[PDB]
DNA sequence: ATCACAGGATGTACATATCTGACAGCTGCCTGGAGACTAGGGAGTAATCCCCTTGGCGGTTAAAAC
DNA sequence: GTTTTAACCGCCAAGGGGATTACTCCCTAGTCTCCAGGCAGCTGTCAGATATGTACATCCTGTGAT
């Protein structure tokens, strides 16, 4: 008899689909072979990124008395974190809204 | 011996 | 009458990692797609890196050094190097398990 | 046929998009200026919206088309897919 | 006589709501009806999903947004508080669209 | 006695083209060199471009037509419409030939 | 009694003179072991290609010449002809780099 | 071990750049500002051709790794390969 | 006679009560991921060569510094 | 305009390693079978949107004053 089924993401420790990852990567047209640990690096990375843009989101929630996460808390999270905001310097959150930014000279003479 | 018609 | 085709989205994994960040907080749907198509877009970038790191280097297999290479390249400082020591842990660690 | 829907972007529009952007104090030329900025924004992202579209054969433009659109032009959007 | 705010409080005000808020700022049926008679250039007798309007909204006035910061920020720089069509022109030399 | 290996380029037909467009007339080194890039360059960004129109529209074979979209996709105008009247000139004589 | 131009004379000249040529205007050698110095920061022991170098140098010269080219226009739209580092700064945020 | 190796790009080799840049008054304050950005530049483009080559085992930096760090950073570069 | 408060008007942040619809949870199932093997070639590794990078050294003077 | 210096060039020399070739093995594509994780579909309910009234925050002009 044929072991029980073990997800490749419970081996590794993860959330992400290791397995949808692999598969991704060899219908992809992005190499000819796809290595075994390549799909689990892949999902450790995408993972730690989507954690450190939910635990931003989550903290800019609370700061706002909210429980869930909208847009604007996306926005906040991503354009107040330096790299974060560098990595996603080009992208355009929809009803993410700006930053509450007003330049020094316009603003009353005390 | 060639010649473009963007060029006119 | 018929279900409509499935569609595959990251929803439930990102939902799984924000309650393991925040037990309490929850996610709206135009937020869910907008951290599904965030995503797609690294996954996207970072498997292009790795198919030129490949091509660059006549190789025919992306692994583990390739999408770190891709990793170091795309993602700035501490982001980096902080996704690389993820990585490299989950890596040794399914190796270690099988 | 459509004609004339530049003016639907009207100067209170502009002048709310210019307070978001910040600014206190808008010259009354400005309006005419941004139309026609939007205006070649627009026509450039429809143009490869409709490329697209044509392409895959369709009537429809879809949301996906202008998603794809707008990355071809570095201009990526989240939260439509 | 009538209470009047001073030139420049509403304006500040105003800001600040608009910095505050996320909703669109332009209206829907005639951004409709521009996007419509825009594409009416390029193929006749086109469709448009509801979705691919909102997406052409929001990119739009994002990318006005970006614009009018860059336009404040020239207006700054010479020294003047009002925008004017020669800033919107420095600022879109300088990203390169022009 | 170690023979070079074989490097490939566009450069023999980079001269004839140029001798078709201007008989009495030479290329540099360093020129030669720049037009191979750019005919580098324009490759892969028409394959990469025709690569992700196959997969948007969940198709295995790059065609003809994809690489004509991605040709009005990525040249500007006129170019366009010159570089697809004579890529369908071209593909309709060797269609008729064999 | 001796010969003298006008301020701004010669400014115009070399202007011309250098918009005609075509050389590199940063000596080799200090733009080389600038290179070594800031690759030692990121890998020690490393050796460099001539071609490195020199396309570093293309680039770099390339991209210096660029902002100078803002600099000089944001300098003009503050009703002077003298660039200053608050130009430098408003071309570099305007194009989306600090 | 370098060091003080900024100090290289002299005045006249800025004043020469900006010359090319049709700039026709240069400040005494601009040298240090185009210092730092040329520093901060090469760092950047140093940083990802160290990435390749080290990617490639390779302890010599060539000349198709600075086209790639370019290229990455949307500055591709033509006759280098 | 030009400058701090007084106070009025406006706007905005802040409890408070309704309600709703969107989000979170449960369910069925099917398709895609996991287990278990085989084949084959892509890549890791060892040996070698020569070339191309690095180091030095002296003379000239254009360019850098003042 | 005057004084200084090191960039450049020509030449020589050593060797580090980039590139090539050979070999081999083990890692991945491919296939088959099996099963359970995730997706579409419902559904209930409570977080936030919407009034609604109220307590300040702030602005602006009159005005008394040292």
């Amino acid at each position: 008899t044929r072991a029980k089924a073990k997800t490749r993401s419970s081996r590794a420790g993860l959330q992400f689909p290791v397995g949808r990852v692999h598969r991704l990567l060899r219908k992809g047209n992005y190499a000819e072979r796809v290595g075994a640990g390549a799909p689990v690096y892949l999902a450790a990375v995408l993972e730690y990124l989507t954690a450190e843009i939910l635990e931003l989101a989550g903290n800019a929630a609370r700061d706002n008395k909210k429980t869930r996460i909208i847009p604007r808390h996306l926005q906040l999270a991503v354009r107040n974190d330096e790299e974060l905001n560098k990595l996603l310097g080009r992208v355009t959150i929809a009803q993410g809204g700006v930053l509450p930014n007003i330049q020094s000279v316009l603003l009353p003479k005390k | 011996s060639r010649k473009s018609m963007r060029q006119s | 009458k018929r279900r409509k085709t499935r569609k595959e989205s990251y929803a439930i994994y990102v939902y799984k990692v924000l309650k393991q960040v925040h037990p309490d907080t929850g996610i709206s749907s135009k937020a869910m797609s907008i951290m599904n198509s965030f995503v797609n877009d690294v996954f996207e970038r970072i498997a292009g890196e790795a198919s030129r790191l490949a091509h660059y280097n006549k190789r025919s297999t992306i692994t583990s050094r390739e999408i770190q290479t891709a990793v170091r390249l795309l993602l700035p400082g501490e982001l980096a190097k902080h996704a690389v020591s993820e990585g490299t842990k989950a890596v040794t660690k399914y190796t270690s398990a099988k | 046929v459509l004609r004339d829907n530049i003016q639907g972007i009207t100067k209170p529009a502009i002048r709310r998009l210019a307070r978001r952007g910040g600014v206190k104090r808008i010259s009354g030329l400005i309006y005419e200026e941004t139309r026609g900025v939007l205006k070649v924004f627009l026509e450039n992202v429809i143009r490869d919206a409709v490329t697209y579209t044509e392409h895959a054969k369709r009537k429809t433009v879809t949301a996906m088309d202008v998603v794809y659109a707008l990355k071809r032009q570095g201009r990526t959007l989240y939260g439509f897919g | 006589k009538p209470h009047r705010y001073r030139p420049g409080t509403v304006a500040l005000r105003e800001i600040r709501r608009y910095q505050k808020s996320t909703e669109l700022l332009i209206r829907k049926l005639p951004f409709q009806r521009l996007v419509r008679e825009i594409a009416q250039d390029f193929k006749t007798d086109l469709r448009f999903q509801s979705s691919a309007v909102m997406a052409l909204q929001e990119a739009s006035e994002a990318y006005l947004v970006a614009l009018f910061e860059d336009t404040n920020l020239c207006a700054i720089h010479a020294k003047r508080v009002t925008i004017m069509p020669k800033d919107i022109q420095l600022a879109r030399r300088i990203r390169g669209e022009r």
